[PDB]
């Protein structure tokens, strides 16, 4: 889960 | 009827018109196609009404938006879906959130600034009969 970084 | 027809596909322009608005602007690049399952095979696992704004294009033209409020539900959806996405406090994450917000706020005021009261209503009461 997140796609940040 | 015709007249009715004629209301539904002036809403179709407006939402176009707004969608490519939105489209176009560079801060919403991330929201302009679906989220690629090859790229990001856990978002499904996650994100169960995945949307973004070609959807929401395909959507208008095949005539499923009766009313601004239906629309504004697939927006609401597109910045719901990255905030639960992507709710951790890194900056990349909270880049993608802020980006979501604003995406959401400016839907909702070029709508208030541009679309009619009576014009929406009117939808509405056609939906609403059928």
């Amino acid at each position: 889960r997140g796609k940040g970084g | 009827s015709m007249q009715e027809e004629d209301t539904f596909r002036e809403l179709r322009i407006f939402l176009r018109n707004v969608t490519h608005r939105l489209a176009i602007d560079k801060r919403f690049r991330v929201f302009t196609k679906p989220v690629d399952p090859d790229e990001v095979p856990d978002y499904v696992t996650v994100i169960k009404q995945p949307m973004d704004l070609s959807s929401v294009i395909s959507k208008i033209d095949l005539h499923k938006y009766l009313t601004v409020k239906d629309y504004l539900r697939d927006i609401d959806l597109i910045c719901s879906n990255a905030l639960e996405y992507n709710p951790d406090r890194d900056p990349g994450d909270r880049l993608i959130r802020h980006r979501a917000c604003a995406l959401r706020d400016t839907a909702y005021a070029i709508i208030k600034e541009e679309l009619d009261e009576d014009f929406e209503q009117l939808c509405e009461e056609i939906q609403e009969s059928r």
